[PDB]
């Protein structure tokens, strides 16, 4: 059949509902003392992250927000790079849980949970962001619409204001969309614990499930609803991420082509952060037979299929930059290929629409160490496109009395490296506690490929 | 079963999120404390509506 | 605490002879990279003249009095405008 030959592409070998349940139920309930090297190795990596998170917090909090090197002409710089690009990550984490689970695609199904989680961890190391790159942290509440003996309110026209009301409907909605889908999940780490404080555990996380046919409806038109609930959010989360420069009349931000460049850019950078984290979890976890090469072969695709839209993005926004007669506009293409920062616009280039325009060949998309090069290309590269937006429009603008460079300081780049310690702090408390692959769904799909082998 | 009603929850707390955010900032910025802020006319149309839909999308699914 | 070793002390360079100029200066480089906390960027417009400063000369504009304005159609705003009285 040319649809069972399909989703044969996504198991492998001979499986059953027992030997997928195992495999997953043996990546947990694996007992301390008895937990397999690298977990350990790894989450005291990630705490020496997480003390050098925390510390570059507690500095920043005691001697300020100037001990990152933001000048006046650019007064956003790290804070706000690897804002947008934490953001940007978690975002195809989203496709992988939402937007695919609307095309009832099977090849989503092993990616779920490795990438419903992959958001949470680049929400929670991305939504600490806007709220400490304020000056003064401890009255972000005042970006919430509450009622108070002041008779003062959020502003409802910034763009930053949008981005409280984006993030958290976003990292509230990941947190309940992730954890709708471990209900019937950890109901079955619950039978397969045979320890009762660990059943309880799970007994509890999962809140009494048992099934059901009148609960399995109910589950999934509140999941497709969710999943077409989560699909305009982070459409609308990365482009009001995106807004928060489109709004600003500078000549590098004020392009209206951000919203779905930005949001291109999310599942080019995100679906680079699943490969880049998944080519790990094959070789270090044997789940040779559930994230088979067909999952990637398929990422690539759509990363290839997302990094021509931001490839469409840099070639209009110089397009209309020249196509604008403004002579600020004319700058802003002078300034990204000539002037001080030109090597980044150069290497972005280079990163994102010269070195991963090998995707579209099968050379580099089966190949696993072809397609993480390309893939560590686009959090580097990506990176880059926000530096490109963020600091080359500010540091040279309309006036050229107010012309700065923003060298990073030792804090932008400790707060940063910080960050992807509280990001594999959590990572691996996911991959210990919780399943990485969602086992009711998969066991589905092994459902789906009996079913249609069973039509022949 | 013959299906749920609980779509049609989230629905009824869709539209009470999509009408009661856009509603909320229109109070403030005409009923509660109308302010000149940028030249912006009081009943800013846009720029509500990215505020209205992220609290669709949020008590919609706090009702899914 | 303001002015302790700020710059350097040019009154060690005063002769009495010569107290504001004189031609016997040797400059020899001995240094590189100093600090120099400098507030402008860009000493150099760039092109946007008719936005910094409009310069023109007395003999350009006692012919025409507005030559430095742009007699340009007025703008469109979408957010109106408020009554300033």
């Amino acid at each position: 059949s040319a649809y069972g030959k399909m989703l044969e592409e996504l198991l492998g070998p001979k499986q059953t509902y027992e030997s997928v349940t195992r495999t997953i139920g043996d990546i947990v309930l694996t007992p301390i003392r008895k937990t397999p090297w690298g977990w350990p190795v790894g989450f005291v990596i990630a705490a020496l992250g997480l003390l050098m998170y925390l510390f570059s917090l507690a500095v920043l909090f005691t001697v300020g927000v100037g001990v990152w090197g933001i000048n006046i002409p650019v007064a956003w710089g790290f804070d706000i790079i690897n804002f947008v690009w934490w953001i940007g990550i978690g975002h195809a984490g989203t496709l992988i849980s939402a937007i695919l689970l609307l095309f009832r695609q099977d090849w989503r199904t092993s990616i779920n949970r490795a990438a419903e989680a992959m958001t949470i961890f680049a929400v929670a190391c991305a939504g600490i962001y806007p709220l400490v790159h304020t000056g003064r942290p401890w009255l972000d509440y005042w970006m919430l619409p509450y009622p108070g003996t002041l008779g003062m309110w959020p502003q409802f026209r910034s763009a930053l204001e949008w981005d409280v009301f984006a993030i958290s409907t976003y990292a509230t909605v990941s947190i309940l969309f992730w954890y709708l889908g471990l209900i019937p999940d950890l109901a079955s780490l619950r039978d397969r614990a045979t320890n009762i404080w660990v059943k309880r555990f799970y007994g509890f996380l999962a809140l009494g499930w048992r099934g059901g046919a009148r609960d399995w409806n109910r589950y999934e038109v509140a999941s497709l609803i969710l999943a077409g609930l989560s699909t305009p959010l982070v459409l609308s989360v990365h482009s009001i991420i995106s807004l928060d420069f489109a709004i600003s009349q500078l000549p590098g931000w004020h392009v209206t082509v951000f919203p779905p460049y930005f949001v291109a850019g999310a599942v080019y950078c995100g679906f680079a952060m699943v490969i880049l984290l998944l080519v790990p979890l094959r070789r270090w976890y044997k789940l040779h037979d559930l994230i088979t090469i067909k999952h990637f072969d398929l990422m690539g695709k759509v990363m290839l299929a997302s990094g021509l839209v931001v490839a469409y993005g840099y070639f209009a926004e110089i397009f209309y930059a020249w196509y604008s007669a403004n002579i600020y506009e004319y700058f802003l293409i002078t300034n990204r290929t000539m002037g001080p920062y030109a090597w980044s616009y150069w290497a972005l280039i280079v990163l994102n629409v010269a070195i991963p325009q090998l995707l579209w060949f099968k050379r580099f998309r089966v190949s696993l160490p072809w397609l993480f090069f390309i893939s560590i290309c686009i959090n580097i590269g990506m990176w880059f496109e926000r530096w490109v937006i963020i600091v080359l429009s500010l540091h040279r603008d309309f006036l050229p009395s107010s012309w700065g460079y923003y060298t990073p300081s030792v804090w932008d780049i400790s707060l940063y490296a910080g960050s992807f310690g509280w990001f594999f702090f959590l990572f691996f408390l996911f991959i210990r506690l919780l399943p990485a692959i969602s086992i009711f769904e998969v066991r589905d799909l092994v459902h789906k490929t009996e079913t249609e082998k069973a039509l022949a | 079963y013959r299906g749920t009603r609980l779509p049609w929850v989230i629905f009824g707390a869709g539209l009470l999120g999509a009408s009661g955010m856009f509603a909320l900032q229109t109070w403030i910025n005409l009923v509660e404390y109308p302010l000149n802020i940028g030249g912006r006319p009081l009943f800013s149309w846009p720029a509500f509506i990215p505020a209205t839909f992220e609290g669709m999308v949020l008590l919609s699914a706090f009702a899914a | 605490r303001v002015g302790n070793n700020v710059g350097f002390n040019a009154y060690r360079l005063r002769t009495s002879a010569t107290p504001w100029f004189g031609v016997g200066l040797e400059v020899a480089k001995v240094g590189e990279n100093y600090k120099l906390a400098s507030t402008q960027g860009h000493f150099l417009m760039e092109g946007r003249k008719k936005d910094l400063v409009r310069y023109g000369t007395l003999a350009e504009y006692v012919e025409d009095e507005k030559f430095l304005q742009v007699e340009k159609e007025e703008p469109i705003s979408l957010i109106g405008e408020y009554e300033y009285n």
